[PDB]
RNA sequence: UGUCCCAACGUUGGGCCCGGUGAACUGUACAUUCCAGUGCGGAGUCUGGAGACACCCAGGGGGAAGCGAAGACCCUAUGGA
RNA sequence: CGCUCUAAUUGGAUGGAAGUAGGGGUGAAAACUCCUAUGGACCGAUUAGUGACGAAAAUCCUGGCCAUAGUAGCAGCGAUA
RNA sequence: ACCCUCAGAAGGGAGGCGAAAUAGAGCAUGAAAUCAGUUGGCGAUCGAGCGACAGGGCAUACAAGGUCCCUCGACGAAUGACCGACGCGCGAGCGUCCAGUAAGACUCACGGGAAGCCGAUGUUCUGUCGUACGUUUUGAAAAACGAGCCAGGGAGUGUGUCU
């Protein structure tokens, strides 16, 4: 009578304490938008960023309030760099096969938008049952 | 000869247009226009061993 | 048309340009302030050299316009405009919580604020805000 | 050509469509809003004042070099544009037609929703000094109504 | 002898309002400005003040170093005729 | 990082591929990915290659489109109808 | 097809076919510019590179993100007190002790709380900074040059020889 996702939705991965506090601090910094310079004044200009190359570039020049330009500095640290807000790594799922060698202590699944819903449901019944949760799981009326 | 075969001229300055060479009002041969050259094409000459 | 002022300060005999720097402080800090008896505030220095200034901003203008005040009422309530941001919303709202009377409309008698008051015994080159307006040519209607 | 860009329901609603007319776009983005709500005989009676004379048409936004007219409320520029008032009058016709042949009392229905969208230009050339000619076309416009009960 | 002093009144067609028809020039963006100053020394956009409720109609054109034309002048090119 | 096609290895799709629209996640970033709607048949990944491989600009080219604007014109000619 | 409407083989309405008519004739898909209608935010006393970063308002079906807030406690870098006591200075004020103590960003735990609630997205308000972009140039916001807007198109390629 109602929607219900399919799988260990609620699941959460172990972390050391490093990296729980490297977790926190990646979502807790953030960084800036880094949007191409003046992508906001022309239609044509679309937001995909590009180094300012203008000499006389204000962005470029660095003059404070013409945004952030890519360096560096700006990336987050090595031990959780890509890992899903959850905290989890993420692993590409086409199939059951894919889900041969995932630790889901530390791991969660992400099944391809282009498979179909014949082998996700297969899928999703082989992860729950190897502990292995699913991100884009199934929503079933139960 | 693709987007050559055309007597195209440029009119200059004067008309408040970009000097690209045009015929009956179109546009032709050069790289930036429709119909005109490729610039840089695939070459037969190239040795492809 | 009554004005529930929060202080009401005594200009008599008191430098304008001083009461005015703390009638402002203070209307920034949310405090609505009527200054009482402006035709009383005093201005140090040469009758005739402070006459030829306020003389000056009379005759200044164009179509665009460069309207000044010359009653006691206005010169005093620009006097303090000139210390307020009133093109900011907090700079209009604290100007606008602010008023100058002539003569004193309460029956509670003003206050006189700390470093605003001017000796008649150890001061004869000053001039009242009264007499200025009544040289600009201003209708002595106090 | 358009597609009725709003829900209706069919057991108490009405519809109708004018296509590819050749008008005024202006004048019929003018209309539409000013009879909006009103009921159609209204509506009718309305237009037919505006092509008599007798009522202008408020022009909000179409209004440059428009003369003010003391009629229009809560605005100035008005004009009465009777042909496009005429094929909403034909609109309304229609519309009202098939409500009756339906069961209901189409004069009395609600004008819910009235839009004109316009879906392209007839064109044409006109001749002009120096060895130019410059185009010279014709606005084509859909308009869709749907009348509901009250 | 209205060229002028010194302008007036009138006539016809426009102009203005209404129905219908219905373009073009031009458009980096923003844009209600004014006075000063500053700045590549000739600013609606920077700074400081002043002024500024929104919209629309008619007008004569002060400004946008207005629009139109990759300056016909001047110099330069191991250019052309 | 991304684009095209080739090869080897290996996968996805009518239990809904590419594309498009809106939205969620990741990456300093090029860009990757998922969800929903639309769509209705094709689409990848890795490795080694191939190259008519990346645009904000050239009074750039072609097509489409808005403001201009319901604006100018639809008066002027010795033929005022 | 039939029916209604209409001056009407037009168009419209209803209806029939098909998995689909939002496949009904330049009839697969259907971007942007842009237009009509409408939803959210702002709006007729107020100022202009249109934003970046902070922080407030209001708005939010699901899915693909799930955090966030307050008491208290633990940890606690640089920095770092009040009060009090004592002692100096014409004075503003300072020294010594209390004391490198209380405090101190982040992070964590207990208890309580929020689900438009946290993120995020739209818009708007406040703060700080801010006169596009590319080019020419010693010097560009420039009263120097380019573009109306969007989509698509648009520039180190081949042979021979040398290094
Ligand atoms: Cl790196
Ligand atoms: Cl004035
Ligand atoms: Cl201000
Ligand atoms: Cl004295
Ligand atoms: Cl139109
Ligand atoms: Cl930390
Ligand atoms: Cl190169
Ligand atoms: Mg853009
Ligand atoms: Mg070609
Ligand atoms: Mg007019
Ligand atoms: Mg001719
Ligand atoms: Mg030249
Ligand atoms: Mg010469
Ligand atoms: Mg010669
Ligand atoms: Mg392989
Ligand atoms: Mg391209
Ligand atoms: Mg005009
Ligand atoms: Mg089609
Ligand atoms: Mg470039
Ligand atoms: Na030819
Ligand atoms: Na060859
Ligand atoms: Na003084
Ligand atoms: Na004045
Ligand atoms: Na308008
Ligand atoms: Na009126
Ligand atoms: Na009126
Ligand atoms: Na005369
Ligand atoms: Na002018
Ligand atoms: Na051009
Ligand atoms: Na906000
Ligand atoms: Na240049
Ligand atoms: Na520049
Ligand atoms: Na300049
Ligand atoms: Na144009
Ligand atoms: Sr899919
Ligand atoms: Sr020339
Ligand atoms: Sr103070
Ligand atoms: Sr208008
Ligand atoms: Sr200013
Ligand atoms: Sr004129
Ligand atoms: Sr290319
Ligand atoms: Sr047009
Ligand atoms: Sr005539
Ligand atoms: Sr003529
Ligand atoms: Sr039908
Ligand atoms: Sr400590
Ligand atoms: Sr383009």
């Amino acid at each position: 009578t109602e929607l219900q996702a399919r799988g260990l939705t609620e699941k959460t991965p172990d972390l050391s304490d490093e990296d729980a506090r490297l977790l926190t601090q990646r979502h807790r910094v953030g960084k800036p938008q880094f949007n191409r310079q003046d992508h906001h004044k022309k239609k044509r200009v679309s937001t995909s960023w590009r180094k300012p190359r203008g000499q006389l570039s204000k962005q470029r020049r660095g003059i404070k309030g013409k945004g952030d330009t890519v360096e560096a500095g700006f990336r987050s640290p090595t031990a959780v760099r890509g890992k899903h807000p959850s905290g989890f790594e993420e692993v590409r799922v086409h199939n059951v096969d894919d889900l041969e060698g995932v630790d889901g202590d530390t791991e969660a699944v992400r099944i391809a938008s282009k498979v179909g819903a014949r082998k996700r449901e297969r899928i999703e019944e082989e992860a729950e049952d190897a502990g292995i949760r699913v991100l884009n799981p199934t929503y079933v009326e139960v | 000869y693709a987007g050559l075969r055309t007597p195209a001229e440029s009119f200059g300055s004067g008309r408040g247009q970009a000097h690209v060479p045009k015929l009956d009002g179109r546009a032709r041969r050069v790289p930036q226009a429709v119909k005109g050259r490729s610039a840089h094409p695939p070459k037969t000459e190239k040795d492809r061993s | 048309a009554e004005f529930d002022a929060d202080v009401i300060v005594d200009a008599r005999d008191c430098i304008m340009g001083r009461v005015a720097s703390q009638v402002a402080e203070q209307a920034l800090d949310g405090e609505t302030v009527a200054v009482v008896n402006a035709e009383r505030a005093v201005i140090t220095g040469r009758e005739e050299q402070i006459v030829e200034k306020y003389e000056k901003r009379v005759d200044i203008g164009n179509d665009n316009g460069y309207f000044y005040p010359k009653r006691p009422d206005g010169i005093f309530k620009r006097t303090i405009r000139g210390m307020l941001p009133h093109k900011k919303q907090r700079g209009r709202e604290a100007f606008e919580s602010v008023r100058v009377y002539l003569g004193n409309p309460y029956d509670e008698d003003g206050e006189v604020l700390d470093g605003t008051s001017l000796d008649r015994l150890s001061n004869i080159k000053f001039v009242t805000l009264g007499e200025i307006s009544e040289t600009l040519g201003a209708n002595k209607t106090w | 050509g358009i597609s009725y860009s709003v829900e209706a329901d069919p057991d108490t609603t009405a519809k109708a469509m004018l296509r590819e007319r050749q008008m005024s776009f202006k004048h019929s983005k003018a209309i539409a809003r000013e009879i909006k709500g009103k009921t159609a005989g209204e509506a009718v009676d309305y237009l037919e004042a505006v092509i008599e004379g007798d009522q202008p048409v408020p022009f909000k936004q179409h209004n440059s070099g428009v003369g003010h007219k003391s009629k229009v409320d809560g605005w100035d520029a008005g004009r009465y544009p009777e042909k496009a008032s005429k094929a909403f009058l034909d609109l309304l016709e229609n519309a009202v037609g098939n409500a009756d042949h339906q069961g209901f009392d189409g004069e009395a229905m609600t004008i819910k929703h009235v839009a004109a969208h316009k879906v392209g230009e007839q064109q044409g050339r006109k001749p002009r000094a120096m060895g130019r000619a410059s185009a010279w076309n014709s606005p084509q416009v859909d308009v869709e109504l749907i009348l509901e009960e009250p």
